[PDB]
């Protein structure tokens, strides 16, 4: 595959979405990973329901608009036996009652795989599996203002992550400082933020922002 | 900390008090009451598509409230919006998301 990977080119990724004011990044990261795994297994791209996750995955440990984990969402899809499409279960940006309807389930999983905490293992998973769910430290002012180039925040934490996003690929670009490698990351803050809603995060700089600390993907 | 979770509580800083002062006009409009000085005491933050601040404030007659304040992304000029609040809180009540 190397030296660059961008799953968007092969049709594995839906357009950028927007979580709004709800702490539901975890649900967007999970549907992003499921969308890519379902594409791999069916050849069809269908946008999945974050709201279904926000409303129904509390039993698995998620906290609606107050946070959650992508693994818990994968556990929910396994336990529930399905997840509704985005069209059938739209996003409201607030936690509501569970209204899952099996008639509109368009995806499913059997569980999930946690990637070892190494950027090398993460690279192998992105190249060989597809888009991967990851948690990152996005709590700095530099991240709010990100617009171009490779993001690097010296104060980034490798262990305390507060946001869930989706790695769709990786690559390189010549740079003034020779820190040239990045992870291609799909965010859920709308298309206007960042580079069309994406951020190139520093790659191979000691697990910058913890990108490799809590990476996983659903088993379909 | 989980993705989208609230941070741990920290004492209010002058920057948090400034955010409270800036949104007071919105609070008075929604509650239809005036508050005089709302003093920020403690706060949590939460990353969303932007940032939410959960701020415990002390009001008159020693009443407390928890304010939720959304700081918009740069594309929306970082506009501060009071998106929710909880009234009749106690001094020691935990700041929890809502």
């Amino acid at each position: 595959a190397p030296r660059s990977v961008d799953w968007r080119e092969k049709g594995y990724v839906t357009p950028v979405k927007n979580q709004g004011q709800c702490g539901s990044c975890w649900a967007f990261s999970a549907t992003g990973a499921l969308e890519g795994q379902m594409f791999r297994k069916t050849g069809r791209l269908i946008s999945l329901s974050e709201q279904n996750l926000v409303d129904c995955s509390g039993p698995q440990g998620n906290e609606g608009c107050n946070g959650g984990l992508m693994d818990y969402a994968f556990q929910y899809v396994q336990d529930n036996g399905g997840l509704d499409s985005e069209e059938s279960y739209p996003y409201e940006a607030t936690e509501e009652s569970c209204k899952y309807n099996p008639k509109y389930s368009v995806a499913n999983d059997a569980g999930f795989v946690d990637i070892p905490k190494q950027e090398k293992a993460l690279m192998k998973a992105v190249a060989t599996v597809g888009p991967i769910s990851v948690a990152i430290d996005a709590g700095h002012e530099s991240f709010l203002f990100y617009k171009e180039g490779i993001y690097f925040e010296p104060d980034c934490s490798s262990e305390d992550m507060d946001h869930g996003v989706l790695v769709v690929g990786y690559g390189f670009e010549s740079t003034e400082s020779d820190d040239n490698k990045y992870w291609l990351v799909k965010n859920s803050w709308g298309e206007e933020w960042g580079m069309g809603g994406y951020v190139k995060m520093a790659k191979d700089r000691r697990n910058h922002c913890g990108i490799a600390s809590a990476a996983s993907y659903p088993t379909v | 900390m989980i993705p989208g979770g609230l941070s741990e509580a920290k004492p209010a800083t002058p920057e948090i008090q400034e955010i409270v002062d800036k949104v007071k006009p919105q609070l008075e409009e929604k509650t239809n009451e005036t508050y005089g000085k709302l003093e920020a005491v403690q706060y949590k933050t939460q990353v969303v598509a932007g940032t939410n601040y959960y701020i415990k404030v002390r009001a008159g007659d020693n009443k407390y409230m928890h304010l939720k304040v959304f700081k918009s992304l740069p594309g929306q000029n970082e506009d501060l919006v009071l998106t929710g609040y909880q009234v009749d809180k106690n001094k020691d009540d935990e700041l929890t998301g809502f």
